[PDB]
């Protein structure tokens, strides 16, 4: 809910980070945009 | 690139001699690094 610089396994970007309500499937890592820029983004360490 | 991987899916079905007339998606059930070249195969059945 403030906006900072996210990284996830090498992915620099600057963002709010916020709690989605997307389903990803179980196997499933990065979510990318309509405009495929990443948008959603599993955490490596806690399931969210 | 030296991983042989497998995707698939499981449905309850109803059918006798066909294969089912639809459309699902296959999930990556593993991907195994292996490396190996692979020309034929083979399956195996309970006897
Ligand atoms: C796999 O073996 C066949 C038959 O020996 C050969 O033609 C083929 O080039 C081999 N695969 C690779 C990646 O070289």
């Amino acid at each position: 809910n403030k906006c900072v610089n996210f990284n996830f396994n090498g992915l620099t970007g600057t963002g709010v980070l916020t709690e989605s309500n997307k389903k990803f499937l179980p196997f499933q890592q990065f979510g990318r945009d309509i405009d495929d820029t990443t948008d959603a983004v599993r955490d490596p360490q806690t399931l969210e | 690139d030296g991983y042989f991987k497998i995707y698939s899916k499981h449905t309850p079905i109803n059918l006798v001699r066909d294969l089912p007339q639809g459309f699902s998606a296959l999930e990556p059930l593993v991907d195994l690094p292996i490396g190996i070249n692979i020309t034929r195969f083979q399956t195996l059945l309970a006897l």
